[PDB]
């Protein structure tokens, strides 16, 4: 295996994570499980919210993922929602809510 | 000119999860803004923890606690154990 | 037109990107949006079901928007 | 020919805003006072937006300069960079 | 005694600087005095005097 | 423990915010308003002091966990 | 000293160490720590003269935090500034609504 | 040894107010207002730079970063403040 990515089990790019923590100017020095720990989250997540982007895909009948899905996805997670809670999806909308007091009789 | 991004990955990652279904372009954007935020996210905070601590390399115990404070509990839990696992087996091979 | 207005008094021969109006759109609905949310739930607390400019005044005054 | 037109109109724009954030009743001065919030948030934004391309030496702005300004505006935006 | 309690949740034997405790009281006192301020507010524009907890939650959930 | 802070202490703290006439439920509002507010604070703070390798937690630790919850504080350190 | 070619109080030297011991950029160019003191040198000075008058107003020599809090949420670009910002022992402003106040 | 920005605040202080003290507290305020602003400017600075592709921090940068984080008149002054002082220290 001559990738780092395969000898960690990983797709996202551990060169390349490992190349963008160097030229970033955030410490003198750059540990070697770092790149491969940070790759880790980075498509953990990104599995994470393709699940629930898939589901709603499946739930509005269509195979591609539009924004929309993206949106629904994180905002009915309990805990996407508050990781981007100060975060705006383009073209995402909202979620469909209606107080009680404005239903009618 | 080259422009990179973690587009093909995350069509990896959407293929190995939901093989029939696809991504629009601005969905796509979307998810390679959101890989980004979360990057500058974490390093941020472990270059804060690096210099908070009188070091002067992030190794993954800095990566490690910043995932600790930046995810809610599951996600924290979920992920330090992808994580750990990855450098483990990183370090074996 | 109203952003090269707003422009235009911030700095002189100004020219905008299409995607970069959009972006700005994008954020100024959501904004907007959020914030009728919040209107809102302040006139149904003042047991009322209009909403009126002190009910924009206090959502702001909450959020800190001095 | 007659022209006399003008900027900042917003008037059924207010009322459908009102709907997708679920609200019934509007009442006449909403739509003057919503302008004014807009102007505000417009101005906070664009400014911040203006002084990236001023720093990069550059007359056009670009939408980059935007999401780092809503960045700097705690208005994170995805989508355009 | 109560941060003390609270933190025993999170990790068995630790000791606390007395000047942690007073930065912990400081942020939350002044932390308490700003919600009773929206509190407050959100009371009056219910034309009332008496503040209640519905002012609180409604207080802050705007907050996020 | 979080009876600890009851009668006048919330009497006291409503009146430095301006409130007039104060409700009997709000006592037990208040403490769980705190209560969640001290559990993210300490949180927060303990993870830097696990980080750290240390069972002593500094108002460094304090500051450093309100600057990350969005509540900066002068006073205890640089 | 850069400190005294430059007519400010604050440590240039110490201003362009720190710059350079925090990872900020692979370079540190030679104007900016001049630059960056003085800007805190001027927000200093604004914070000092109106917390002075503050003391003056309270018959006070020293200046004790309830100085620095009057003085920073009085102005209103110091409040906008320090907007997220808490002092210790600095306390809130004397203010009672007008519903409340007895009729 | 820790280091601090004590001795500066009391000059400054007695160039605006000669007859007025501070107390320890107000002092520790005042140590951290400095390293807060500190942070905010070379931390918006070095985004500058990695925005525009460039390793240095110039002049350039940290003015433009002063004009981001202040509020108009506050960072009027502080660029007025600034490029005078830079100017006298560019003469000699």
């Amino acid at each position: 295996a001559k990738t780092r990515s395969s000898r960690a089990g990983l797709q996202f790019p551990v060169g390349r994570v490992h190349r963008l923590l160097r030229k970033g100017n955030y410490a003198e020095r750059v540990g070697a499980g770092a790149p491969v720990y940070l790759a880790a989250v980075l498509e953990y997540l990104t599995a994470e919210i393709l699940e629930l982007a898939g589901n709603a895909a499946r739930d509005n009948k269509k195979t591609r993922i539009i924004p929309r899905h993206l949106q629904l996805a994180v905002r009915n997670d309990e805990e996407l929602n508050k990781l981007l809670g100060r975060v705006t999806i383009a073209q995402g909308g909202v979620l469909p809510n209606i107080q009680s007091v404005l239903l009618p009789k | 000119t080259r422009k990179e991004s973690y587009a093909i990955y995350v069509y990896k990652v959407l293929k190995q999860v939901h093989p029939d279904t696809g991504i629009s372009s601005k969905a796509m954007s979307i998810m390679n803004s959101f890989v980004n935020d979360v990057f500058e996210r974490i390093a941020g905070e472990a270059s804060r923890l690096a210099h908070y601590n009188k070091r002067s390399t992030i190794t993954s115990r800095e990566i490690q606690t910043a995932v600790r404070l930046l995810l809610p509990g599951e996600l924290a839990k979920h992920a330090v154990s992808e994580g750990t696992k990855a450098v483990t087996k990183y370090t074996s091979a | 037109r109203l952003v090269r207005e707003i422009a235009q008094d911030f700095k002189t021969d100004l020219r905008f990107q299409s995607s970069a109006v959009m972006a700005l759109q994008e954020a100024s609905e959501a904004y907007l949006v959020a914030l009728f949310e919040d209107t809102n739930l302040c006139a149904i607390h003042a047991k009322r079901v209009t909403i009126m400019p002190k009910d924009i005044q206090l959502a702001r005054r909450i959020r800190g928007e001095r | 020919v007659l022209r006399d037109n003008i900027q900042g109109i917003t008037k059924p724009a207010i009322r459908r805003l009102a709907r997708r954030g679920g609200v019934k009743r509007i009442s006449g001065l909403i739509y003057e006072e919503t302008r004014g919030v807009l102007k505000v948030f417009l101005e906070n934004v664009i400014r911040d937006a203006v002084t990236y391309t001023e720093h990069a030496k550059r007359k056009t702005v670009t939408a980059m300069d935007v999401v780092y300004a809503l960045k700097r505006q705690g208005r994170t935006l995805y989508g355009f960079g």
